[PDB]
Formats: structure tokens, C-alpha cells, sequence
RNA sequence: GUGGGAGAGGGUGGUGGAAUUCCCGGAGUAGCGGUGAAAUGCGCAGAUACCGGGAGGAACGCCGAUGGCGAAGGCAGCCACCUGGUCCACCCGUGACGCUGAGGCGCGAAAGCGUGGGGAGCAAACCGGAUUAGAUACCCGGGUAGUCCACGCCCUAAACGAUGCGCGCUAGGUCUCUGGGUCUCCUGGGGGCCGAAGCUAACGCGUUAAGCGCGCCGCCUGGGGAGUACGGCCGCAAGGC
């Protein structure tokens, strides 16, 4: 029980499961949902609408954690990478900023047989 | 198809190979550090071709961004 | 003997009597490798794109000079010791390209 | 490497008149220059096998010139190889 | 010869950032991962996501191209040094000094061998998880060699343009790299596309010939047996010619 009002939302969107964080304006984590948190058990963690619940769940318990406001950071390319800000935009914060940060290496390191074509 | 105008004729008189001018080169750098395409650097292929390792040095002197963020996604 | 550019890149955050002092073993340094200025362009700080060294900023400097080929190497080699010298990079000096004449 | 001086003064040091730049001396003499650099060069770097292609070629260069050399005047080729020092 | 020029051509030393992985600390709660769907696996000894710090190895995003360099195998962050090839202009010097090239000698992707060194990610073998009528395999999680560096061997390939090298000749048009110029263009050297004449069994080739010629080297003579046997030669072995 603290007080923070704005910060952070960090989406982790992914190709087999989108996880929200939300931390302080300088990183440190609050609260954090994802399709496992929200019911669902295999696959089903993908879909969009999974997005939506943990984006919302996530806002909803910083919501209580006292905040209002805060900066959306996209990080992968879920299969509901959108719905986790669209469920943000329509969750009751205020979307201050939603800035785009995926990972990317500058040719570095072999990836899996599944991933060719970069070593 | 993805048109505007060329860097190249938005500038004047200028060194296409002063690793310092930071005012100029990141003209040629979209929203992230990323370097232009030639379709939009307008410049010609030897042109192109200089302002590259001009920028990469700049990069190293830490004048220049390697990369940066995209606002609004 | 070539005409080189040399780069200097160092911790911002220093009074007089340290940067004086870097600036003597540097200059103090080119002496003992062939290396004669030609003229040397010192822009203070400047706000760096990416932080080199911790820090949001640097102090650069720059040096016009023509030295023993064979011993560049080892003025760079000789430069980065300290420890508030955070870049060097020497260039070979080369003449204006002009695009948009 | 080899700069302007440097090459004048053994094209100097070996034209057949004042002017002659491209006499099979002049020629020969400058192969070995380099010949000999690179083989300094190749000394260490013993790995740069593409700068040795380069000096197995300039040595048939010269080679054949000198063969040349010694067909039209067995005088001058004497002097060559007397001067620069080659064979052995 | 002089004066210019482009370039991931080669060797050496240094250095920059992104990312993965592991370690340290903060914050943080119930899952993460993974798949067609799952499980193995990891997590209450606190993982994933998030922030700061560190270590290490390997590869260089955008630029990047239909592009450039090289004899070929091949070559891609940045800088310095060491070095090869090659193009143009000037028409200055030598005066047929040329071409090809059986042997020989050197180079030769990857995998592989020897000795040390390193080891992040990947990953033969292998250990598991699934899938199927069966499971060896494709799909998933781990993982050793190897992949990386030094030195020494190995000498093979769809080592491909499936097109040996040099030269002279035979319409154009268009795109481009790179030089010079009286710079809507001309001209020289690369790289592509259509297409004259011509060639071709057709496909197609067509001033980058697969056209018209000359020189010189390699090679071919039905398929299987078989790149096997035998003999020789090279190799530490694999195995090669
Ligand atoms: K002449
Ligand atoms: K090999
Ligand atoms: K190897
Ligand atoms: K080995
Ligand atoms: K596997
Ligand atoms: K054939
Ligand atoms: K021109
Ligand atoms: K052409
Ligand atoms: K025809
Ligand atoms: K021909
Ligand atoms: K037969
Ligand atoms: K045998
Ligand atoms: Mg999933
Ligand atoms: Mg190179
Ligand atoms: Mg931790
Ligand atoms: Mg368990
Ligand atoms: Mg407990
Ligand atoms: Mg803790
Ligand atoms: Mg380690
Ligand atoms: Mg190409
Ligand atoms: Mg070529
Ligand atoms: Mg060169
Ligand atoms: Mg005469
Ligand atoms: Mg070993
Ligand atoms: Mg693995
Ligand atoms: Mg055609
Ligand atoms: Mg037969
Ligand atoms: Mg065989």
C-alpha cells in the first residue's frame, strides 16, 4: 500500500503470450498480469482478448495501488500486441504516452533452427 | 508510394564527410537512429555511400544515436 | 608523416585543475610521438545521443595534427589510459566531399 | 609504402638517358623495389596469401624482362643482376 | 612514367553499440515457457515481465542495392597501420619484351583430424516430451562434439555462369556501378535486362556469344556394374587423386 497516481505500463506482448507490468516512474514494478494470471491454462493466453483481461486486471489493481495516469511501453509483436493498449486507452487511465521499444539486435546471435536466417 | 521531399535539397553548401556537424547528419536519420534509404537521403550512390561511414563515426563519438524509440504506436 | 584528426571524448564533470591536467598529458603526450598541432578545436560539452560512461554528456576536443604513420597506434594505444578519457578515435585527415554544391 | 622520391631516385639511379622511364632497367629495377618490400612485408603477415599472389605475378614480371634482357644485350643483363643483385 | 579514382580484396593491432546468456542488487506475485493442442522443462530456495550494475563470447541492424572487390574458395560495424589487384586521362619512356600452358609449386567454402586456448547462442550424437496404425523422423524441452582463436594437416562440392584463358571481328535500345569530357550527351572499364545478323535439337545465346575467326590447355565416346575392384601416390585418420 503506497501511492504513485502515474508511471509505467510495460506490455510484453509475444506470439504465445502478452504479460503486462506496471511499475513507478523509474522502473521498479507494482502490479503485473498476463493470460496465466487471468484464467487461461495453454494456447488461449495468445488471443487478443486475453490481452484485453490482463491489461485491464493489471490497470484495475494499480488502479487500487492509487494510480490515474501512465506511459504505455510496446515491447514484441503479440498476436494481441494492440488490444493490450486499446484495453488501456478504454481501461480509465490516462494514456499519457505509448512508445514502441521492441528488443532488436544488430545481427548478433544464432537463433533457433525455427527463427533462420541470422546467424 | 512513400513520397515527400528529398534531405538533400531541404540543405545547402554542406560537407557530406564532417563527422561532427551533428545539426546536419541527423537529418538523415528517421524517428529511430536508423539510416535513411536512399529514396529519401536523395543523394547518389558514392554520395550515399560516404554519408554512411560519416554517420558511423559520429555513432562512435557518441554524437549520433545507434537507435532510438518510436513515439506513438 | 600524415595528416591526422584526433578525437578526445572525456568525463564532463571536471573543474580547471583536471581538465588542465588531462589536457597537458595529452598534449603532453603527442610530444613524445612525432605528433605536431596544427590547431585544436575544443567545443566544451555537448549533449551526448547515447550515455558514454554512466554519463548524459561529454567534453570534446579535437586535433589537427601530422605525425609518423607507424606510431599512431600507439599515441591511441597511449591516450585511452586514463581513466577520464572515455573516447579516442584518430582519423586519417581527408578533404571535404560536397553534396548539394 | 614506396612514395614519389623514393621512386625517382632509383628511376634516376637508372635510366639509360635523362627522360627514360620505361627502359627494361628502369622496369626491372622498380620490380625489385617493390618485389623486396613485399617480401618484407610477407615476412610477417605470413597469412595475407592475396598480397602474394600479387608478388608471385610481379616476380614473373620481372623475370621476363630480365629473360628478355638477356637475349637482346648479354651485356646490360650482366649489369642489372650487377647492380641490383639477383640470382643468388 | 606521371597525375587522378572506386572498392565487404588481403594481413595485423585496437575499439563501438544493440541483443542473447549467466552473476549481483532493487522492486514484484503465480506462473513462465512451449505447441495444431499438449507434455517434458523451469518457478515458493521468489522464476517470467520491470529497473540499475557486472562478466563473457559470438555476430555486425538501418546504410544494402537489381550494388561493390577478388583468379577462385570467398569478402560486410568503426579506426590505424601493413599490402595486392584494377580503372581512367596525358601519348611522355622501353621497342614484340607477346599468348597458352602437360608436369611442378601455391591458394582452396563447409564438414573432418592433431595440439593447445576459449565456449555466450546455436547444435550432429545423445536424454527426455509429444505425434502416429508403428516411431525410429519431422513438432517441443535439454545437450556433447563442433561452431570461435593460434599453429599444423585435410584438398572435396550444385568449388555453377553447370559456359577454360587471350585476341580480332559482327545492329541497336534500356537500367546501373565507376572514371574522363567540347557535361540534352560523347567516351573508357564493370554489372544487368530486352534484341540485329547469326547460332541452337529445342530451351535459349546474342559486343559480359552459346555468333564469325586464330592460338593454346583440360575433357568426352551408350546405361548399369562403379568413382567400385586391383595397383600406385599422397594423408596421423577420415579419406583423396
Ligand atoms: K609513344
Ligand atoms: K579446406
Ligand atoms: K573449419
Ligand atoms: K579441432
Ligand atoms: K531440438
Ligand atoms: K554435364
Ligand atoms: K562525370
Ligand atoms: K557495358
Ligand atoms: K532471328
Ligand atoms: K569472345
Ligand atoms: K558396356
Ligand atoms: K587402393
Ligand atoms: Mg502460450
Ligand atoms: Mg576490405
Ligand atoms: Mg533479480
Ligand atoms: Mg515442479
Ligand atoms: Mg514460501
Ligand atoms: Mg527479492
Ligand atoms: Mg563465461
Ligand atoms: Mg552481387
Ligand atoms: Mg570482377
Ligand atoms: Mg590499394
Ligand atoms: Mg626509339
Ligand atoms: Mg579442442
Ligand atoms: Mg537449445
Ligand atoms: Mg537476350
Ligand atoms: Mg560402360
Ligand atoms: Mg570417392
Amino acid at each position: 500500500k503506497r501511492q504513485v497516481a502515474s508511471g509505467r505500463a510495460y506490455i510484453h506482448a509475444s506470439y504465445n503470450n502478452t504479460i503486462v507490468t506496471i511499475t513507478d516512474p523509474d522502473g521498479n514494478p507494482i502490479t503485473w498480469s498476463s493470460g496465466g494470471v487471468i484464467g487461461y491454462k495453454g494456447s488461449r493466453k495468445g488471443t487478443p482478448y486475453a490481452a484485453q483481461l490482463a491489461a485491464l486486471d493489471a490497470a484495475k489493481k494499480a488502479m487500487a495501488y492509487g494510480m490515474q495516469s501512465v506511459d504505455v511501453i510496446v515491447r514484441g509483436t503479440g498476436a494481441g500486441r494492440e488490444q493490450a493498449i486499446r484495453a488501456l486507452q478504454a481501461s480509465g487511465l490516462q494514456v499519457k504516452s505509448i512508445v514502441d521499444d521492441t528488443p532488436v539486435p544488430h545481427n548478433g546471435c544464432r537463433p533457433k533452427k525455427k527463427f533462420r536466417k541470422a546467424s | 508510394p512513400s513520397r515527400k521531399a528529398k534531405v538533400k535539397a531541404t540543405l545547402g553548401e554542406f560537407d557530406l564527410r564532417d563527422y561532427r556537424n551533428v545539426e546536419v547528419l541527423k537529418r538523415f536519420l528517421s524517428e529511430t537512429g536508423k539510416i535513411l534509404p536512399r529514396r529519401r537521403t536523395g543523394l547518389s550512390g558514392k554520395e550515399q555511400r560516404i554519408l554512411a561511414k560519416t554517420i558511423k563515426r559520429a555513432r562512435i563519438l557518441g554524437l549520433l544515436p545507434f537507435t532510438e524509440k518510436l513515439v506513438r504506436k | 608523416m600524415r595528416r591526422y584528426e584526433v578525437n578526445i571524448v572525456l568525463n564532463p564533470n571536471l573543474d580547471q585543475s583536471q581538465l588542465a591536467l588531462e589536457k597537458e598529458i595529452i598534449q603532453r603526450a603527442l610530444e613524445n610521438y612525432g605528433a605536431r598541432v596544427e590547431k585544436v578545436e575544443e567545443l566544451g560539452l555537448r549533449r551526448l545521443a547515447y550515455p558514454i560512461a554512466k554519463d548524459p554528456q561529454g567534453y570534446f576536443l579535437w586535433y589537427q595534427v601530422e605525425m609518423p604513420e607507424d606510431r599512431v597506434n600507439d599515441l591511441a594505444r597511449e591516450l585511452r589510459i586514463r581513466d577520464n578519457v572515455r573516447r579516442v578515435m584518430v582519423v586519417k585527415s581527408q578533404e571535404p566531399f560536397l553534396a548539394n554544391a | 609504402p614506396i612514395t614519389k622520391e623514393e621512386k625517382q631516385k632509383v628511376i634516376q639511379e637508372f635510366a639509360r638517358f635523362p627522360g627514360d622511364t620505361g627502359s627494361t632497367e628502369v622496369q626491372v629495377a622498380l620490380l625489385t623495389l617493390r618485389i623486396n618490400r613485399l617480401s618484407e612485408h610477407l615476412k610477417v603477415h605470413k597469412k595475407d596469401h592475396h598480397s602474394h599472389r600479387g608478388l608471385l605475378m610481379m616476380v614473373g614480371q620481372r623475370r621476363r624482362l630480365l629473360r628478355y634482357l638477356q637475349r637482346e644485350d648479354p651485356e646490360r643483363y650482366r649489369a642489372l643482376i650487377e647492380k641490383l643483385g639477383i640470382r643468388g
